[PDB]
C-alpha cells in the first residue's frame, strides 16, 4: 500500500498537466481555433474533469477502504463518473464520422460542417450523456434488489456499486457498443479511399518512384484495448452471478480511466501543436 | 454624445452581416490559374468549355478560371499572388518540336521547370494538357522530320510497357507520345516530395471531356491533400 | 563610338562622386547618445478580410485608414474604436495598391487589370477609371484633389488628370518594373525605385529623370522620403537597407545583418527621422537607428508574411498588415 | 537609343555636389532639434495616449 499512493499520484498528475497544456494552447492562439478543433476542446475538457473529481477520490477510498463522505457524495461521485466516460467516448465517434465526412466528400465538406453545427452537436452529446448519468442514478432506478445491496446501501461508509440487469445493459450499450460499430465502419472506409489513392499514385508515376495502417492502428488499438474488456465484464457479472470478482472489476475499470491520460499523446501530434508547445 | 455611437454600432453591424453572408459564397468556390506557351492553344481550349476570367459551374460546383496575357514579361513578378489557387493548367503545343521560334518545346519545358521550382508555388499541383495530338501523329507519320534531330536520346528511348494506345495508333506516335510526356514527368518527379503532384493528359481541340478531366482532377487533389494532413498518407 | 563616350562619361561621375566623400556619417555620429532599448505592444487589433492583405494608407486626421484585400473588398476603418464605416465591392478581384486622398474625399485603388479607379466617399461608387498603362499598377500617389501619380510594370510611371483622364505627362528610363514610389513633402519631386536595382528622382512640372543611385544588388521593393526632404531609405529583397543623400548624390550608410536573410517588403521613416521601421519576410518587423544602423527593437506579433506598414502624421501609431488578414496598431 | 543615354548622362554629369560631412551634420542637426516632439522615441504619458 506504500507504492499504491506513489503509483496513482502520477496519474492525476500526468492527466491534469496534458490537458490543460492542450486546452491552454487551443485558446492562446487564434490559429489554432477551427472546426476540428472543438470537438477536441471537449474531449479534453471531459478528460480534464475525470482527473481531476474522479481519479483523488475514488484512490482514496481504495486506500482508506471506507467512504467518509455521507451518502450524497458516493452518489453525485458515481454519477460524474457515468457522465465523464459517456462524454469522453461519444466525442471520439464524433471525431471519426467528422474525418469521415472530411475525405470521402470533399467539395461539399466545407458547407456541410460550420461552428454553428458543431456547436448544437457538443450540446446535443453533452445532454446524451447527462441524460444517461444523472437523471436514473439520482432517481434510485439503478438499485438492485439482494440483501447485500440493501445492506451496503444503509451504511453510510460503505459506497459500492450495485445496479439491475437492464441499467447495466442500457448504459453499456449506449456508452460503448453503438459507437464502436460507427468508428470501425468509418475507418474502413478512409482506409479503402487511402489505398485507391496509394495504388492510383503508383499506377501513374511508378517508373520513377504503412503509414495509414499504423495510424489507424493506434488510433483503434488504444481505445479498444483500454475499453473493451470492462464493457464485456460490465454485463458478464449480471448474467452469470458469483463468476466476477470485486478486485478484478476495479482493476479493469481502473484501466479504463487511463485511457484519459493517453488522448493528448494521440489527437495532438501535429507541427502547429507541437510550435504552440515549444512557445508556451 | 451617444448619438453618433449608435449609429457607428449599427453600420458597423449591417457591414459585418453583410461580410458575413459574402464569406459563405467566397469559401465554396475554387479557382484555377491558366498557363501556356505562345501559340499553344490557350484561347481554342477555354472558349469551348489587363486579365480574363471566366465562371462556370459543374455538377452544381463553381469554378473560376483566370488568364493572365495583359502582361508578357520574361520574369514575373506577379506570379507570387497565386499562391492559393486548387490547380495551376499547363498547356503546351506538343507537335511543335522542330520550330525554331532552342526549339519551342525547350522554352516549354524551361518554362515548366521554373514554375514548378518556385518559392511561393511549393503546394500546387499542375494539370497538364499535352495539345495538338493530330498534328504530331500527321509529323510523325511523314518522314520529313525526325526527333533525333533536334532530341538525340530519343534514338536509345523504348515505350514502356504500362501504356495504353488507342486502335488507331500507330506503333511509332505512341512512341512519340510517351516519350514527350515521360519528359515532362521526369523535371516533375525529381523535384518534389509529396507535397504536390502533375496530371497529364493527352488533348486535341475537338474533344470535350475536358471540364470532366478539371473535375476528377481537383477532386482527386483536395482529397490527397485532406489524406496527407491527417497523416493516413 | 557612342558606347565609349558613355563608359567614359560614367567613368568622369564615378570619379567626380568619390572627391565628395570627406567623412562618412558613421564617423561623424560616433560620440551621440544611443536610442537604448524601444518595446512596443499592441493596442488594437483589427479583423474582417477575408484573405491576405497587400496595401494600406494612413489618414490625413491619423484616426481613418483604408486596406485591400485579395477578397475583392476595399474597407474603411476607424482605429480609435475599431468600427467599419465602409466597405467598397471591386470589380476585379486582384488588387495590388491603395491610397487616400489628402482632403478624404475620394479613395483611389488598382492591380492587375491595369486601370486606376477613384471613388466618390462623400456623395460610394466609381467616379473615374484611368486607363492606358501596359502592365499592372504597382503604386498611386495622390499629389492633390485632381491629380494623381500612378507606375506600372511597363517600365514607366505617368501623371494623371482625373477631370478628364488624361496622361498630362510620363516618365521613362528604368528598364525593369517600377516597384515603389514616394512624394515629398512639398510635392516637387519624387523618387521610384524598380526591378533592375536602381532609382531615379524625377522632375513633377518639368518631367526630366535629375539623378540616378545604383547601389543594390537586386530588386527594390519599397522606399521613402526622410523627414526633412533631402534624403531617402530603400528596401531591398537582399536583406539591406540603404541611405541617400541628394545634395552629395551617394550612399551613406547600410543597414544589415548577419542573422537576416529574408527579403524586405516595406519602409517607413518615424517623425523625428531618427528610427527607421522595416517589414521582413520571416513574419517580423525590426526597428533601426538611422544615425547608427543598430537594432533597437522588434515587433513579432504576426502568423504570416508583413506585406504593408505605414507611421501616422503625428507619430503616435504605426500600422501594419500581413497576410493573414489582420491588421495591429502599434504603440 | 545609344544617343538619348549619350544625353542623359552628358545632362547628369554637370551637377553640384557638397560635401558628405555637411550633409551629415544637417541630417544629425535636424534629428536633434525635432527629437522633443516624437511620441514613439520618448513614450508618452497614459493621459494623451487615444489607444491607451
Ligand atoms: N489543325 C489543328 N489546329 C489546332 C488544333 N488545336 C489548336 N490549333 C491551332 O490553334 C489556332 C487557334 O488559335 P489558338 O489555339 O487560340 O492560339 P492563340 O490564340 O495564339 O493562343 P495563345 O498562343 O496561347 O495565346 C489555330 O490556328 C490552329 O492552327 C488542332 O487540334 N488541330
Ligand atoms: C463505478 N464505475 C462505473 C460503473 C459502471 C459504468 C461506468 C462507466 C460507464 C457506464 O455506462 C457504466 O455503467 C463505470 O465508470
Amino acid at each position: 500500500v506504500v507504492g499504491m499512493g506513489i503509483v496513482m499520484s502520477l496519474i492525476v498528475l500526468a492527466i491534469v498537466f496534458g490537458n490543460v497544456l492542450v486546452i491552454t494552447a487551443i485558446a492562446k492562439f487564434e490559429r489554432l481555433q477551427t472546426v476540428t478543433n472543438y470537438f477536441i476542446t471537449s474531449l479534453a475538457c471531459a478528460d480534464l474533469v475525470m482527473g481531476l473529481a474522479v481519479v483523488p477520490f475514488g484512490a482514496a477510498h481504495i486506500l482508506t477502504k471506507t467512504w467518509t463522505f455521507g451518502n450524497f457524495w458516493c452518489e453525485f461521485w458515481t454519477s460524474i463518473d457515468v457522465l465523464c466516460v459517456t462524454a469522453s467516448i461519444e466525442t471520439l465517434c464524433v471525431i471519426a464520422v467528422d474525418r469521415y465526412f472530411a475525405i470521402t466528400s470533399p467539395f461539399k465538406y466545407q458547407s456541410l460542417l460550420t461552428k454553428n453545427k458543431a456547436r448544437v452537436i457538443i450540446l446535443m452529446v453533452w445532454i446524451v450523456s447527462g441524460l444517461t448519468s444523472f437523471l436514473p442514478i439520482q432517481m434510485h432506478w439503478y438499485r438492485a434488489t439482494h440483501q447485500e445491496a440493501i445492506n451496503c446501501y444503509a451504511e453510510e461508509t460503505c459506497c459500492d456499486f450495485f445496479t439491475n440487469q437492464a441499467y447495466a445493459i442500457a448504459s453499456s450499450i449506449v456508452s460503448f457498443y453503438v459507437p464502436l460499430v460507427i468508428m470501425v465502419f468509418v475507418y474502413s472506409r478512409v482506409f479503402q479511399e487511402a489505398k485507391r489513392q496509394l495504388q492510383k499514385i503508383d499506377k501513374s508515376e511508378g517508373r520513377f518512384h504503412h503509414k495509414a495502417l499504423k495510424t489507424l492502428g493506434i488510433i483503434m488499438g488504444t481505445f479498444t484495448l483500454c475499453w473493451l474488456p470492462f464493457f464485456i465484464v460490465n454485463i458478464v457479472h449480471v448474467i452469470q452471478d458469483n463468476l466476477i470478482r470485486k478486485e478484478v472489476y476495479i482493476l479493469l475499470n481502473w484501466i479504463g480511466y487511463v485511457n484519459s491520460g493517453f488522448n493528448p499523446l494521440i489527437y495532438c501530434r501535429s507541427p502547429d501543436f507541437r510550435i504552440a508547445f515549444q512557445e508556451l | 454624445q451617444r448619438n453618433e455611437e449608435k449609429a457607428q454600432r449599427e453600420a458597423n453591424k449591417k457591414i459585418e452581416k453583410q461580410l458575413q453572408k459574402d464569406k459563405q459564397v467566397y469559401r465554396a468556390t475554387h479557382r484555377l490559374l491558366l498557363l501556356g506557351a505562345g501559340e499553344s492553344g490557350k484561347s481554342t481550349i477555354v472558349k469551348q468549355m489587363g486579365i480574363f476570367e471566366t465562371k462556370f459551374q459543374v455538377d452544381k460546383v463553381n469554378f473560376h478560371m483566370f488568364d493572365v496575357g495583359g502582361q508578357r514579361d520574361e520574369r514575373r513578378k506577379w506570379i507570387q499572388c497565386f499562391n492559393d489557387v486548387t490547380a495551376i493548367i499547363f498547356v503546351v503545343a506538343s507537335s511543335s518540336y522542330n520550330m525554331v521560334i532552342t526549339n519551342r518545346l525547350q522554352e516549354a519545358l524551361n518554362l515548366f521547370k521554373s514554375i514548378w521550382n518556385n518559392r511561393w508555388l511549393r503546394t500546387i499541383s499542375v494539370i497538364l494538357f499535352l495539345n495538338k495530338q493530330d498534328l504530331l501523329a500527321e509529323k510523325v507519320l511523314a518522314g520529313k522530320s525526325k526527333i533525333e534531330d533536334y532530341f538525340p536520346e530519343f534514338a536509345r528511348y523504348t515505350t514502356p510497357e504500362d501504356a495504353t494506345p488507342e486502335p488507331g495508333e500507330d506503333p511509332r506516335v505512341t512512341r512519340a507520345k510517351y516519350f514527350i510526356r515521360d519528359e515532362f514527368l521526369r523535371i516533375s518527379t525529381a523535384s518534389g516530395d509529396g507535397r504536390h503532384y502533375c496530371y497529364p493528359h493527352f488533348t486535341c481541340a475537338v474533344d470535350t471531356e475536358n471540364i470532366r478531366r478539371v473535375f476528377n482532377d481537383c477532386r482527386d487533389i483536395i482529397q490527397r491533400m485532406h489524406l496527407r494532413q491527417y497523416e493516413l498518407l | 563610338q557612342l558606347r565609349q563616350e558613355a563608359e567614359q562619361l560614367k567613368n568622369q561621375i564615378r570619379d567626380a562622386r568619390k572627391a565628395c566623400a570627406d567623412a562618412t556619417l558613421s564617423q561623424i555620429t560616433n560620440n551621440i547618445d544611443p536610442v537604448g532599448r524601444i518595446q512596443m505592444r499592441t493596442r488594437r487589433t483589427l479583423r474582417g478580410h477575408l484573405a491576405k492583405i497587400y496595401a494600406m494608407h494612413w489618414g490625413t486626421d491619423s484616426r481613418l485608414l483604408v486596406s485591400a484585400s485579395q477578397d475583392g473588398k476595399l474597407i474603411i476603418w476607424d482605429s480609435y474604436t475599431t468600427n467599419k464605416v465602409h466597405a467598397i465591392p471591386l470589380r476585379s478581384s486582384w488588387v495590388m495598391t491603395c491610397a487616400y486622398a489628402p482632403s478624404g474625399n475620394y479613395v483611389a485603388c488598382g492591380g492587375l487589370d491595369n486601370i486606376c479607379s477613384i471613388y466618390n466617399l462623400k456623395t460610394v461608387r466609381v467616379s473615374r477609371e484611368l486607363a492606358g498603362h501596359t502592365g499592372y499598377l504597382s503604386c498611386c500617389r495622390f499629389l492633390d484633389d485632381n491629380q494623381i501619380v500612378t507606375s506600372s510594370g511597363d517600365t514607366t510611371c505617368a501623371l494623371w488628370d482625373i477631370e478628364t483622364g488624361q496622361q498630362t505627362t510620363t516618365f521613362t528610363g528604368h528598364t525593369g518594373d517600377v516597384m515603389s514610389l514616394s512624394l515629398a513633402p512639398d510635392t516637387r519631386l519624387f523618387v521610384s525605385g524598380a526591378c533592375d536595382a536602381s532609382a531615379k528622382l524625377w522632375d513633377v512640372r518639368e518631367g526630366m529623370c535629375r539623378q540616378t543611385f545604383t547601389g543594390h544588388e537586386s530588386d527594390i521593393n519599397a522606399i521613402c522620403f526622410f523627414p526633412n526632404g533631402n534624403a531617402f531609405a530603400t528596401g531591398s529583397d537582399d536583406a539591406t537597407c540603404r541611405l541617400f543623400d541628394l545634395r552629395a548624390d551617394q550612399e551613406l550608410m547600410t543597414y544589415s545583418h548577419d542573422n537576416i536573410i529574408c527579403g524586405i517588403t516595406s519602409v517607413s521613416f518615424s517623425k523625428s527621422g531618427r528610427l527607421l521601421l522595416a517589414g521582413y519576410d520571416d513574419f517580423n518587423c525590426n526597428v533601426w537607428d538611422a544615425l547608427k544602423a543598430d537594432r533597437a527593437g522588434v515587433l513579432a506579433g504576426h502568423d504570416n508574411r508583413v506585406s504593408c506598414l505605414g507611421v501616422t502624421d503625428d507619430g503616435m501609431a504605426v500600422a501594419t498588415g500581413s497576410w493573414d488578414s489582420f491588421l495591429k496598431i502599434w504603440n | 537609343q545609344a544617343r538619348k543615354l549619350v544625353e542623359q548622362l552628358k545632362m547628369e554629369a554637370n551637377i553640384d555636389r557638397i560635401k558628405v560631412s555637411k550633409a551629415a551634420a544637417d541630417l544629425m542637426a535636424y534629428c536633434e532639434a525635432h527629437a522633443k516632439e516624437d511620441p514613439l522615441l520618448t513614450p508618452v504619458p497614459a493621459s494623451e495616449n487615444p489607444f491607451r
